[PDB]
């Protein structure tokens, strides 16, 4: 019972959602493709660029490499804490080109990290995923002269550490000059050295004016290539002897060596489609039979004469266009961090060559494994586009995966960000979601894939249209780059159609990204949807339209952290894509083929499929995520059901049915109390707690090492020495917490002894343990307690035991023990709501189903809202939402309302007044009139203008429930709220709460060694920093003794902080420092450089800030 | 006090107001064909035709709520000062308005839409090139207390 | 008892340095490998810069309150604070003179 | 903001020095010169010519008197070394003077104007007053 | 704060600079902040 | 084990410029305001337990604990200080005790600082 | 130079300047005992002044001194005094504090300007040492350190201590600071309420100086220990003291929200 | 919370130093542990308990209960600073 708005028809589903992640790493590794046939692209053509290395006669070759396998389960790499992992390998032959000798083998190079099927990696035990980034495509640009207001420059740029900018401008005196290295010289001068005369370079470039004599020298164009190379040699490279052997050698290395100068096989792509010319091989210049041959200078310095001169056809390149930006993916980045491990492998080939015996040497001996691994290890661990993965539900994974970044390596940095690219570019239409984007610093700096959007094999987004000729729409989609897009005329996705033609005779359309209505005749493409030009998660906002951007973007952000729920529900009136959002995210499961069901309990799905094959299906039960929320997989099949390939086996996490399930459908009311919601604060109901709404469950990893002190070793043990038989009742027989206990803050989970450091007990210490009769231990509790504020109920152990098979550990450590424990978290006062409109808010009042306002039927509302946080902040959305939830509450269904193809606001008024039928319908069946306080509330929205005058109660009140309002009596006095208030289904998450974000409190605890500042420990909270702003705010009360605690006693004054405790515990009232210690550290420190502090007083006699410590 | 979608009541001026300015737009499209105009103070001519139309419509919402909807939330909060500036109450009631695309200078299609009826795709996405802006644009006190702390 | 007011900053001339010096650090060495005890004349030691434990010198003959201020006879430590060690300071005499750089560079 | 633009110039160049030890060109601070000047016609001796200087809040700033503070900014060695040949004593007047020394700062109940305030009751004032 | 003379003690030269910052992050609807700084 | 070298306090943590290692590792010699306060309360209530005993009880018991000079004297020496015979020295070590334990089994104020 | 965790070694780079310098000046002193010549004697004294400045300021002149293994240059006194990490900026910068707490901020309309809505836990924390005393003077425990262990080692806070806890709060005052702190009502104090919850209950007449909004912004709490710092946290920052614009005059603690609404 | 603040910051001419005054005054009431009081037993500022209502142990609360009463006496260099603390014990 789920109805579906909208007159738009998707013709094509969304693409696979995460094949920017697979699909790039699947294509630099080419493991299922023979080493014979592999494309050279990615992780080969880092070999093919590196080998054959020569330089005692030395031909290293690359024949082929083949991929291990992975020596451990992704599972037991994520329990180990060690990267998932292949051995790679390569045959490398030796040729030693003097004698002929022939040496194969194969050698170890490196382990290569593997990514698993939803699109991330495990490193070192930890899911994580590589994000894409966006830069500076190559190619060759033209753009406007800053200085120079009547003419353009042009700009060959490469790939990155790939060759040098190149720069083509024509100066005042009208010479055109060339930029290369922060050098300036006429082209003529290197066009002398690719083969040109002046009597080619005129006849075909004449025709754009006078420029030409802008070209011509000459002087240069008199002289030979021989010594015009020379002569360029000299300029740029001022610093030898210019000898010829070198002057060809450098200029070949610059500017024609494919393995020193490579731009993109997408720049060369860019440059041939830019330029209209044709370009085999990615070099400015080749290199045959002896003397240089042109390929792009000649080309790409007619454009310029011919955009210079106004010819039609030729334009300035935008910056930000999209078709000059494109996107480095996972493969890509990867390959390129791998060639690099090459190049320093190439270091550690070529300079094993000069020692040894140079006649008979293995590759073997020559190559190690140590430079390659080390390359790739700092990729995944410590690149910037390499971070943690965020899996706090489903939806969030699947995000991750998708972002494009600014930043990274070789990307920008935030200073120098700007607004340029920060901005959203007309380009962004279809590719680049517009609204979605992180809220503070890096805005528009790291962005989301659009839901459509793809990524081509060049690094381009790509997004599709509908051609459509002669006003007729075909089936036939295209995916178009930013570059094809701007050639045609397209039009809207909503245009009316009368069955697959056009109806309208005006057309709104796009030309360049620019609105202008047209005729049908006049269009070449339309949209496919609304849903191509935003992300995942602004696709999932219903009535998007209604809502103003800047909180659409936060209703974007917020799903991403929505925990998942124990019962968590679908929305009620959602926009079509909660399905495949789950389907994606490979969190659900689903039946291979078609088959029957078997076997259904909670930890396996036993289905036989058509082959014969029998499968059983494990279900994960409570495992624990990044961010500590629980993957649980949950059966939705029964046993003998018969079931489809593709059809539903479990849910997931926030799944309900195969449909995203980020939080609960309550019903909501719209309208102030008390105060309890002011500023965003929310009231909520006890009964959801009862019916464990808005319950999530997380759980919560614990470790502790036993070490070997050259004290002694550490030992896990039961024993240990001054404990109760209480404290230790859940302690099992070797000294670690017992699977079911119920643990709160400072129980053990792992008991741990140390030895002491042996030192005199001291006399006091001794005369304490004489009067007790205890004989002291030589050991000390070190046992590791669960954390303040931290608990749960423990439900896995697990024990990594030096000297037993199949483990290696840290040296030094005996053995680790981790505990995990789980709790149940209901919600709270403080915890944070969200519905996908924006609104945010933080539970502020638990309130009795009493007080509650409520229904005249008795039924109270789970969560009141305040109208005051929708007017400035313009998300009506959420207002739709909660009309159309009305009537589907007593309408008993579920809608799906498109955006900007949605419910329209007569469709739902129609609703509610059939939902008031049955709702005033069935109370008249029971034998119940109009109440006399709803007749109260009656009269007053006649006053006011709110019902027509002279209707009869039943028509009023229903005058105002399709108006989505109703009448709502106040379970504190039964009286009724004087106005009527609009009720409603409306769907609100749960947000994640992070550690840091609990409550904390220190008194006294750790302080760190060099700074004496306070420190977090395991049993104390670190203390909260009170930075110069706030030494402002107490400076401008002119709180000095409060200014003075802070930045001495309470710090990193150690006599004074021991000095107030004392004070305190004895109660006296604590006293001031009579010389901090900041004071006498900033005095040690000058004296450390011979430099004489004086402490004067009043008549400038020396004060002696060291009473009797430091004197002498 | 409460907040419902027809809350945001649209003035029946509205319609004629933007049917003007439709009017007064091909008056000003027609002078430019004749060569009475050249194409900067053609299109200063349409921005000032939208900003002033846009005015129409905001006086027309609020001077609707002042004499018809006295007590509606969406006015009360404004009048009051509790929540609400006028140039938002537009938006919601009246039309969104003129916009501004990246280089800087005003777009010549205003959207006539308000949120209450919804924005179109086209009008959506032109709208984020600004709302990013006030977004991207959303250490003197160091300076200050530099200078002055004694 | 009296009240800072000023603070003045000067040169420190050869004898003044020697004056807030407990002693020579005569040796590079720092903490014996095996006691991990400091060494006698290196840049740890409590002869000069103090005691490491309170009340208590680094042999242990004199290891309570009541004899606070005795150097010990065959350690060279002073029974006191240990809190000594973060403000007692040595020095290192040069063979030849060597130049402050700040008052060079 | 007049609070923040006279110190914009709280800060003159000597033109003539006179009598005082001063040079032509050194910037110091007006309100030294007036201290210094009515010692000099006290004395009898000749006063210090100076020019009104303009400086902007972080060049204002960076010219303070106190060596304390002014090491606070980034070219803490050359503050030093010249403070120290100088043997230059830092009067500790502002607020981040003493910050950085950790001293009880002198504004609000850190002034000298209400700081050694005394309390007294009946009795005590009488048992003192037998003294 | 008061609406009182101000009592001796007051570190106006700290409020001065809070009072003026603060609004800082405000001047956005012309030449704005940095001509604030330019001043 | 012994071949490293030691680390370097002043190595960076992060791309940040504003934290060294030593900034994070806490002070294991130092004590703690509540120890410090701890070992004061102890010698303050132990003085306060000894003030119930005779001073040669409660001497003889600094002696044989340490808490005069540091060291632990035996019965021999404690009764060359008050003249008397090792035995004699052992009765009065023995009876100051077991009033200590009557006492503090009716004040409790030593029953904690026990670990 | 101390033993951090694992046994490994960690020691501050002034330790292997000095040592430099001892080891190149004593090398000087026993070759002019062995009379050697001055080529000699001109090198060792060459790198005992490039020994003396690079304890002074390593990298000034030439090329840094550095550990083996590494390129990072070893810190010198200057280094130690100049710079953002120098100890002229330390004390400016400010510090972590210890009698302080955070939470997640909640509306709490009940409240009195003056007061706030301390969660019961972090009260007990943040006032644990005053809570000792009155454990003591109320005979709940024998002393001091017989208090502590009652608080530690239960888990079961009878209604005797929190009655011991709501004394020693009776009067007192607690810092609320939100960041980032614009003027100096950004630090403010009220009496503290008990309350149940993980939360700090925050009087909404004072949201417009914190510029608070109950989104999720939290707030850190500070105890002032002295008399003075209780003295001038009620006298001079109780909320209900400061209740116009230093900047303007203007009333800044006013009616807002629903409060107009209603009115 | 503090009744009478108005008439506090009348008693003095300066806020800061009323801050000096009722902090001293405070801190002579920790150090004699209330005797020292100018307050008589009715005006005693007391605390709302079960087992009855006992005095408020807030000397701040005092001090300022106290300084309303004129029964105290404030300024500088008002007595010697030694014999202060010498003939107050
Ligand atoms: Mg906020
Ligand atoms: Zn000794």
């Amino acid at each position: 019972e789920i109805k579906r708005f909208g007159r738009i028809r998707e013709v094509i589903p969304l693409p696979p959602l995460t094949e920017i992640q697979v699909e790039s790493y699947k294509k630099a590794l080419q493991a299922d493709v023979p080493p014979e046939k592999r494309e050279n692209v990615g992780i080969q053509a880092a070999f093919k660029e590196t080998f054959p290395i020569e330089e005692g006669g030395l031909v290293l070759d690359f024949l082929e490499y083949r991929i291990g396998d992975p020596p451990f389960s992704q599972d037991e790499c994520r329990e180990k804490d060690l990267t998932y992992q292949a051995p790679l390998y390569a045959r490398l032959q030796l040729i030693h080109k003097d004698t002929g000798l022939i040496k194969e083998d194969e050698v170890f190079l490196g382990h290569l990290p593997l990514m698993t099927e939803d699109g991330s990696f495990i490193i070192n035990g930890a899911d994580r995923v590589i994000v894409s980034q966006i830069h500076r495509s190559p190619g060759v640009y033209f753009t406007p002269d800053p200085a120079r207001p009547g003419r353009y420059i042009a700009s060959i740029i490469p790939l990155p550490k790939r060759g040098p900018w190149i720069d083509l401008e024509v100066e005042a005196s009208g010479v055109v000059t060339m930029k290369v290295n922060k050098r300036k010289f006429p082209l003529v001068l290197l066009l002398r050295v690719l083969g040109y005369d002046q009597e080619t370079l005129v006849r075909e470039l004449s025709a754009y004016g006078d420029l030409v004599q802008g070209l011509l020298d000459e002087a240069v164009l008199a002289m030979r290539p021989e010594e015009a190379m020379v002569r360029l040699f000299t300029l740029l490279r001022p610093g030898d002897p210019p000898k010829k052997d070198k002057a060809l050698a450098y200029l070949f290395g610059l500017l024609a060596d494919p393995k020193r100068y490579d731009l993109g096989e997408a720049g060369r792509y860019k440059a041939e489609e830019k330029l209209g010319v044709g370009l085999s091989g990615r070099t400015l210049v080749r290199f045959e039979d002896g003397e240089f041959k042109d390929e792009v200078f000649l080309p790409t310095l007619r454009y310029l004469f011919a955009l210079t001169a106004g010819v039609p056809g030729h334009e300035v390149d935008d910056i930000d266009h999209l078709g000059n930006r494109r996107i480095r993916t996972v493969g890509e980045l990867m390959a390129d961090q791998f060639r690099v491990g090459l190049a320093r492998l190439a270091r550690g080939v070529r300079e094993r060559m000069v020692m040894g015996s140079p006649d008979t040497l293995t590759p073997a001996k020559l190559v190690n494994s140590r430079p390659l691994e080390a390359a790739l290890r700092e990729f995944f661990s410590r690149s910037q586009l390499s971070q943690f993965k965020d899996e706090t539900n489903p939806l969030s994974s699947l995000r991750h995966k998708r972002r494009i970044s600014a930043l990274g390596p070789g990307g920008l940095t935030r200073e120098r960000a700007g607004f340029d690219v920060r901005d959203v570019h007309r380009t962004h239409y279809g590719r680049i979601c517009p609204v979605e984007t992180p809220e503070g610093a890096n805005i528009g700096l790291i962005t989301s894939l659009a839901a459509y959007a793809r990524v081509d094999a060049l690094g381009f987004i790509r997004t599709p249209y509908r051609r459509v000729k002669n006003g007729v729409v075909t089936e036939e989609v295209v995916y178009m780059t930013a570059s094809e897009e701007d050639r045609y005329t397209i039009a809207q996705a909503n245009t009316p159609l009368e069955g697959d033609r056009i109806a309208t005779d005006r057309v709104v359309a796009r030309r360049r990204g620019e609105p202008v209505i047209v005729a049908p005749e006049e269009v070449e493409f339309m949209d496919v949807s609304p849903k191509q030009v935003f992300s995942l998660n602004t696709n999932l906002i219903p009535f998007l339209e209604h809502d103003d951007a800047n909180r659409a973007l936060m209703g974007s952000n917020m799903q991403t952290q929505a925990v998942p729920l124990i019962r968590a529900q679908a929305p009620v009136v959602m926009t079509g894509l909660e399905e495949r959002v789950v389907r994606d995210s490979l969190a659900a499961l689903y039946a291979e083929e078609d088959g029957e069901v078997v076997k259904v309990d909670g930890t396996r799905i036993a289905v036989r499929y058509e082959d014969g094959r029998l499968v059983e299906h494990p279900l994960r039960r409570y495992a624990r995520s990044n961010q500590g929320t629980a993957f649980d997989q949950r059966p939705r099949v029964r046993v003998g059901q018969r079931v489809k390939k593709g059809d539903l086996l479990a849910d997931g996490p926030a799944s309900e049915e195969g449909f995203l399930a980020l939080g609960q459908n309550v019903l909501v009311a719209i309208m102030p109390f008390d105060g309890y919601n002011f500023e965003d604060a929310i009231v909520i109901s006890e009964e959801l707690l009862k019916r464990d709404f808005y319950t999530s469950i997380h759980i919560e990893r614990y470790e502790i090492e036993a070490r070997d002190t050259k004290l002694g070793p550490e030992r896990i043990t039961r024993d240990i020495p001054h404990l109760s038989e209480a404290a230790l009742r859940d302690l099992d027989e070797e000294g670690i917490v017992r699977i079911g206990a119920e643990v709160k803050p400072g129980d053990i989970l792992v008991g741990r002894t140390s030895f002491k450091g042996e030192q005199e007990p001291s006399p006091e210490e001794r005369l304490l343990r004489s009067i007790f009769g205890e004989k002291a231990r030589d050991v000390k509790d070190t046992s590791l307690r669960v954390p303040p504020g931290e608990g749960g109920i423990v439900v896995g152990r697990l024990r990594l035991r030096r000297g037993d098979p199949g483990v290696e550990l840290k040296p030094g450590v005996r053995e680790v023990v981790r505990v995990f424990v789980a709790q149940k978290r209901k919600l709270q006062v403080g915890d944070k709501l969200a519905n996908r409109h924006g609104n945010k808010g933080v539970v502020a009042k638990i309130l009795p189903v009493e007080d509650m306002p409520h229904l005249p039927d008795g039924t109270p509302v789970d969560v009141i809202l305040n109208p005051l946080g929708v007017p400035s902040r313009m998300n009506l959305g959420q207002i739709l939402e909660t009309h159309l939830g009305l009537a589907g509450y007593f309408l008993g269904q579920r809608y799906i309302s498109p955006v900007f193809d949605g419910a329209t606001e007569p469709e739902i008024k129609e609703l509610l007044a059939e939902a008031f039928n049955l709702y005033f319908g069935k109370r008249q069946g029971e034998g119940f009139g109009v109440d006399k306080r709803e007749k109260e509330v009656l009269a007053r929205a006649e006053k006011l203008g709110l019902v027509s005058p002279g209707k009869s109660p039943e028509e009023q009140l229903k005058e105002l429930f399709d108006l989505g309002k109703v009448v709502l009596y106040d379970g504190r006095t039964g009286e009724p709220f004087e106005g009527p208030i609009v009720v409603g289904q409306m769907f609100i998450m749960k947000l994640y709460h992070m550690v840091e974000d609990k409550m904390h409190a220190r008194s006294t605890g750790p302080y760190s060694l060099i700074t004496q500042q306070p420190l977090g420990g395991k049993a104390q909270f670190g203390g909260q920093r009170f930075g110069e702003m706030e030494v402002w705010a107490l400076e401008a009360y002119g709180a000095a003794h409060t200014l003075q605690e802070m930045l001495t006693i309470k710090s990193d004054d150690i006599e004074g902080r021991n000095a107030a405790y004392q004070a305190i515990i004895k109660g006296e009232d604590v006293p001031e420092p009579s010389v901090p210690e900041s004071f006498r550290v900033l005095v040690k420190e000058l004296q450390a450089l011979a430099l004489d502090v004086q402490t004067l007083d009043e008549k400038d006699n020396p004060v002696d800030i060291f009473e009797g410590l430091a004197s002498k | 006090i409460t907040i419902g979608i027809d809350d945001a009541v649209i003035p029946e001026e509205k319609q004629r107001y933007l049917e003007e300015a439709d009017r007064k737009l091909r008056q000003i499209e027609q002078a430019y064909e004749m060569g009475f105009l050249t194409d900067r103070e053609r299109y200063d001519q349409v921005i000032q035709l939208w900003t002033e139309t846009t005015e129409k419509v905001t006086q027309a919402v609020f001077k609707n709520f002042e004499e018809n909807y006295p007590f509606n939330p969406l006015y009360v909060m404004a009048q009051s000062g509790a929540r609400g500036n006028p140039q938002q109450i537009r938006q919601l009631c009246g039309m969104r308005g003129l916009m501004q695309k990246p280089s800087g200078e005003t777009f010549e299609v205003p959207v006539r839409s308000s949120f209450r009826e919804g924005l179109t795709v086209l009008e959506y996405f032109i709208s984020s090139h600004g709302a990013r802006k006030g977004g991207a644009d959303t250490y003197l006190t160091r300076k200050l207390v530099d200078v002055a702390h004694e | 008892k009296k009240e800072v007011r000023k603070v003045r900053i000067a040169l420190a001339s050869p004898e003044k340095i020697r004056s807030w010096s407990y002693g020579e650090v005569e040796k590079p060495e720092t903490i014996n490998y095996r006691t991990l005890k400091p060494e006698r004349d290196g840049l740890f030691d409590e002869r000069i810069f103090g005691p490491i434990k309170d009340y208590e010198c680094a042999c242990g003959k004199y290891k309570r309150q009541r004899f606070e201020g005795k150097v010990c006879e065959r350690c060279g430590v002073e029974v006191t604070r240990s809190i000594v060690r973060r403000y007692r300071m040595g020095h290192i005499e040069l063979a030849t003179p060597a130049a402050h750089i700040w008052f060079v560079k | 903001i007049e609070i923040v633009v006279r110190q914009m110039l709280k800060y003159v160049e000597v033109t003539d020095p006179g009598d005082s030890r001063l040079l032509e060109g050194q910037v110091l601070e007006k309100w030294d010169v007036e201290a210094l000047n009515e010692r000099l016609i006290a004395e009898g001796k000749v006063p210090v010519a100076w020019k009104p200087l303009l400086m902007g809040v972080t060049k204002s700033a960076l010219s303070t008197k106190s060596w304390l503070s002014a090491a606070s900014f980034q070219n803490t060695t050359h503050v030093l070394t010249e403070a120290a040949i100088a043997g230059k004593k830092d009067e500790l007047i502002g607020l981040k003077e003493n910050v950085i020394l950790g001293r009880l700062i002198p504004a609000g109940t850190g002034s000298d104007f209400v700081r050694f305030t005394q309390v007294v009751d009946q009795r005590t004032l009488k048992a003192i007053e037998e003294a | 704060s008061m609406a009182r003379p101000v009592s001796i003690g007051e570190a106006v030269g700290v409020v001065a600079a809070e009072s003026i910052g603060e609004p800082g992050t405000q001047l956005t609807m012309t030449q704005g902040l940095p001509r604030v700084i330019e001043l | 084990k012994i071949a490293q070298e030691p680390v370097s306090l002043e190595t960076p943590i992060g791309d940040e410029k504003d934290s060294f290692y030593g900034d994070f590792i806490p002070d294991e010699n130092l004590p703690s305001p509540v120890e410090a306060a701890a070992q004061s309360l102890l010698s303050e209530e132990l003085e306060k337990a000894l003030s119930k005993l005779s001073e040669r009880e409660a001497m003889v018991l600094k002696l044989r604990k340490g808490l005069i000079d540091g060291r632990e004297h035996t019965l021999e020496e404690v009764g060359a200080y008050f003249g008397v015979t090792r035995e004699r020295i052992r009765q009065i070590e023995n009876k100051a005790l077991r009033k200590l334990k009557y006492h503090e089994s009716r004040t409790r104020k030593l029953r904690d600082f026990l670990e | 130079m101390v033993q951090v965790d694992g046994g490994r070694f960690a020691t501050s780079d002034l330790n292997d300047l000095y040592r430099r310098l001892i080891n190149r000046n004593n090398r000087l002193k026993k070759l002019l005992a062995q009379g050697a010549p001055e080529i000699i004697i001109r090198n060792e004294k060459r790198m005992l002044q490039e020994a003396v400045d690079a304890v002074i300021d390593n990298g000034r002149r030439g090329s840094p001194v550095t550990n083996p293994g590494s390129e990072r240059p070893l810190r010198s006194l200057t280094d130690i005094l100049s710079g953002k990490q120098g100890r002229f900026r330390q004390n400016l910068l400010g510090k972590r504090v210890d009698y302080s707490g955070r939470s997640v901020i909640v509306v709490g309309p009940q409240l009195k300007l003056h007061q706030c809505g301390l969660p019961k836990r972090m009260a007990l924390e943040l006032f644990k040492p005053f809570l000792l005393k009155k454990m003591e003077e109320k005979a709940i425990a024998p002393n001091v350190k017989a208090a502590r262990r009652m608080l530690e080692r239960q888990r079961d806070i009878k209604d005797e201590v929190w009655d011991a806890l709501e004394e020693v709060i009776h009067g007192k005052v607690v810092l609320l600071n939100r960041a980032p702190t614009l003027h100096r009502l950004g630090i403010q104090a009220f009496q503290p309420v008990l309350v149940e919850g993980q939360s700090i209950q925050l009087h909404p007449l004072v949201c417009e100086a914190f510029n608070a909004d109950f989104d999720g912004d939290q707030m850190a709490v500070h105890v002032p220990l002295s008399s003075f710092a209780q003295a001038e946290a009620r006298i001079q920052m109780l909320s209900a003291h400061n209740l116009l614009s230093p900047a303007s005059g203007e009333p800044l603690a006013k009616p807002s929200r629903d409060i107009i609404l209603g009115l | 919370a503090e009744p009478g603040i108005d008439k506090l910051f009348g008693m003095v001419d300066s806020k800061y130093r009323l801050t000096v005054v009722v902090a001293k005054r405070a801190q002579q009431l920790l150090r004699h542990r209330f005797k020292n009081t100018v307050l008589e037993p009715e005006e005693r500022p007391k605390m709302r308990t079960l087992e009855g209502l006992y005095d408020d142990p807030n000397a701040v609360t005092w001090a300022m209960k106290e300084l309303l009463t004129g029964r105290l006496f404030f300024g500088e260099n008002l007595v010697p600073e030694d014999r202060l603390q010498k003939e107050m014990e």
